[PDB]
């Protein structure tokens, strides 16, 4: 479901301290995210894997 | 990117060939492509006060950028728009401010110890913005307009092409 | 005087007239100025004479 994405500061410049912040907070919070999803959902496949392999047996 | 010319004139007591020793071009003196430095045609006579309109036709939105002169010492001033005060009236059917140059020390920065500060509002179709000017504006002679949709890259890696 | 037991919400606007013989009739000819204040908020504001579209 790609969807492109921009850029929302500046990589040479500066940015306002009061809403640096905010962008940071909420960036390392979505990162948290994905991490955490994937772990999670592919230790539901290899253990789903494992056994379905076994039973065709 | 698109440019429209603006099509201002000035009269014959004001000078809009000013140029700084900062802004070289092929050696000599210039100033930026797009911004008129207006000044007083001699040295210490009062700027004379002058109203200026762009006439907007297209079927778009351009984008209208000026600036304000903020000289460096009382001896500047005097000399390159006169004695009486300054001040700076801008308005639109949606945009309004007022400005005025002030003087005072600061640091050299390249060859000037001076400040030039640029502003920018966008003009809908249809539309007139009006400039209203004593002395310290620093006009446009072109107004640009932004087409189109694309990406922006902030990198420093060289390009590659295949 | 604010004698309620919650805040209220003020608003108040400023005049911008449009030719210098505008202002010289509707006010006078001194130098207009406004000073706002209350024991948080402080704030100062000038009318400014201009020329703008209709
Ligand atoms: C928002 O997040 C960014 C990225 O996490 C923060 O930028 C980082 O700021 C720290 C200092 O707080 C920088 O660390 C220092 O940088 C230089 C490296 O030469 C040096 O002074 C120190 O050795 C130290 O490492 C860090 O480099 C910088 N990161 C980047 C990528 O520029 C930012 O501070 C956060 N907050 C705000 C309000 O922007
Ligand atoms: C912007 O300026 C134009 C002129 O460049 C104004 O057009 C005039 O409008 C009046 C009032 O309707 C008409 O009586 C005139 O005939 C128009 N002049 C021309 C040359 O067509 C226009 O009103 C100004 N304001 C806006 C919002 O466009």
């Amino acid at each position: 479901t790609n969807t492109e994405f921009e850029s929302i500061e500046s990589e040479f410049s500066e940015i306002e301290h009061q809403i640096g912040n905010v962008i940071n907070w909420t960036k390392d919070s979505i990162t948290d995210i994905w991490t955490y999803q994937a772990e999670l959902l592919v230790a539901m496949e290899n253990q789903h894997t494992i056994d379905m392999a076994d039973s065709e047996m | 990117i698109n440019k429209i010319s603006t099509g201002f004139t000035y009269g014959s007591s004001i000078n809009s060939a000013g140029t700084t020793r900062a802004c070289m071009r092929n050696g000599g003196n210039s100033f930026y492509a797009e911004l008129k430095w207006l000044v007083s045609k001699s040295k210490g006579q009062n700027f004379p006060q002058t109203t200026n309109t762009y006439r907007n036709t297209d079927t778009a939105e351009h984008l209208i950028m000026w600036g304000i002169h903020h000289p460096s010492s009382t001896q500047e001033k005097n000399d390159l728009y006169g004695t009486q005060s300054l001040s700076i009236s801008v308005g639109s059917s949606t945009y309004r401010n007022n400005f005025v140059p002030v003087v005072g020390a600061r640091p050299q920065v390249n060859g000037q110890s001076g400040r030039i500060d640029f502003h920018w509002t966008l003009v809908q179709p249809g539309d007139n913005i009006t400039f209203s000017h004593n002395g310290g504006l620093i006009a446009p002679s072109r107004v640009s307009k932004l087409i189109g949709r694309g990406l922006g890259i902030q990198s420093d890696a060289p390009i590659d092409n295949n």
